[PDB]
């Protein structure tokens, strides 16, 4: 199973330095040349370097040719992306990619934002209601963090049908917030128990939450 | 650098008809070896993009055969014999032959229903743990309608609010073709305890008349 294991997203001044991470396994590594896209906030997909198998070729655009440099440990089967001299205009999703421009596999992307602003981790608080009667609604409210994302799960990703994660929002403060919910049959209020796994990276905030079916 | 233009860029088609779409490039991308290099991507939302077909019309194993990529020259097309659940998504093209390589804006493929699907409706409270820190957030939850137009209206003790909620929308769900939307009105811990009903009222094409869901800050 091919698999592109990319590191944690971060938040960068501008003009600051990162560098990204992305563990290849299950293909021959060393056969393949490797590619960095990025998505930027508007969705559009832009190409930022790609590199030879064995990293005697390295390819840029001019937009970030003597800022970003691509590198490959062949033994680790690790591909690297250093950047340097940052701009409000990298901030993006950054996806690794196998093959140099023929992208057949892609990872899970890295977010990278750049600002002045610092990182806020965010405060996680159930939602339920204080009460038709067929479906019922439990929720968790992950509130003021910087920058994205956020990621959530329900029951350690036991729980897909009827789970509902929205995009987030961006309050005045300037902080991000978003909402996660599960529409269940009242009947399983019963006997199961429902718990969001929330995962702010940016901060190393990790939490779950069991959210319980009556208010206090 | 090769400019690719797609059209359209929103597209809605009802469930099981075909649906088209076309990626234009500045420049021919016929190179030398004879050989093609246009390619087209899905992204599921919260997805990874997942290469659908990588030549003109070589389709990716595992893709139904209702995809077929077509094209020479300057104009390409993305065709979908019968549009299923699992085909909504964000339809990228791209070419992958010469520097720097480049993409297209990107195609939003939305499915289209014969009939409406009534929004359920619930509200949140705040947390009592949220009430400590001095916020109070209450959330109005419309599961699972279509079309995506709803009203949403907060009202405190009939007071109509406007300028302190959000609201979120989830992308299409693949199972029934419905959205589901949340509305968060924030308030402070103290202007929350300085009134009593809470009320978030929906109007959509799914229900017959306005449907008002509400609390009481302290009867609950």
């Amino acid at each position: 199973q091919v698999q592109l294991q990319q590191s944690g997203g971060d938040l960068v001044k501008p003009g600051g330095s990162l560098k990204l991470s992305c563990a290849a396994s299950g293909f021959s590594f060393s056969s393949y040349g490797m590619s960095w896209v990025r998505q930027t906030p508007d969705k559009r997909l832009e190409w930022v370097a790609s590199i030879s198998s064995g990293g005697r070729h390295t390819y840029y655009p001019d937009s970030v040719k003597g800022r970003f440099t691509i590198s490959r440990d062949n033994a680790k089967n690790t591909l690297y992306l250093q950047m340097s001299s940052l701009k409000s205009e990298d901030t993006a999703m950054y996806f690794c990619a196998r093959q140099e421009g023929d992208y057949d596999d892609w990872g899970q992307g890295t977010t990278v934002t750049v600002s002045s602003a610092s990182t806020k981790g965010p405060s996680v608080f159930p939602l339920a209601p204080c009460s038709s009667e067929s479906t019922a609604a439990l929720g968790c409210l992950v509130k003021d963090y910087f920058p994205e994302p956020v990621t959530v799960s329900w029951n350690s990703g036991a729980l897909t049908s009827g789970v509902h994660t929205f995009p987030a929002v961006l309050q005045s403060s300037g902080l991000y917030s978003l909402s996660s919910v599960v529409t269940v049959p009242s009947s399983s209020l019963g006997t199961k128990t429902y718990t969001c796994n929330v995962d702010h990276k940016p901060s190393n905030t990790k939490v779950d939450k069991r959210v319980h079916h009556h208010h206090h | 650098d090769i400019e690719l233009t797609q059209s359209p860029l929103t597209l809605s088609v009802i469930i099981g008809q075909p649906a088209s779409i076309s990626c234009k490039s500045s420049q021919s991308l016929l190179y030398s070896d004879g050989t093609t290099y246009l390619n087209w991507l899905l992204q599921r939302p919260g997805q990874s993009p997942k290469r659908l077909i990588y030549l003109v019309s070589k389709v990716d194993s595992g893709v139904p055969d209702r995809f077929t990529g077509s094209g020479s020259g300057t104009d390409f097309t993305l065709k979908i014999s019968r549009v299923e659940a699992e085909d909504l998504g964000v339809y990228y093209c791209w070419q992958g032959t010469h520097f720097p390589f480049t993409f297209g804006s990107g195609t939003k493929l939305e499915l289209k229903r014969r009939t409406v699907a009534a929004p359920s409706v619930f509200i949140f409270p705040p947390s009592d743990e949220q009430l400590k820190s001095g916020t109070a957030s209450v959330v109005c939850l419309l599961n699972n309608f279509y079309p995506r137009e709803a009203k949403v209206q907060w009202k405190v003790d009939n007071a109509l609010q406007s300028g302190n909620s959000q609201e979120s929308v989830t992308e299409q769900d693949s199972k029934d073709s419905t959205y589901s939307l949340s509305s968060t009105l924030t308030l402070s811990k103290a202007d929350y305890e300085k009134h009593k009903v809470y009320a978030c009222e929906v109007t959509h094409q799914g229900l017959s008349s306005p449907v008002t869901k509400s609390f009481n800050r302290g009867e609950c």
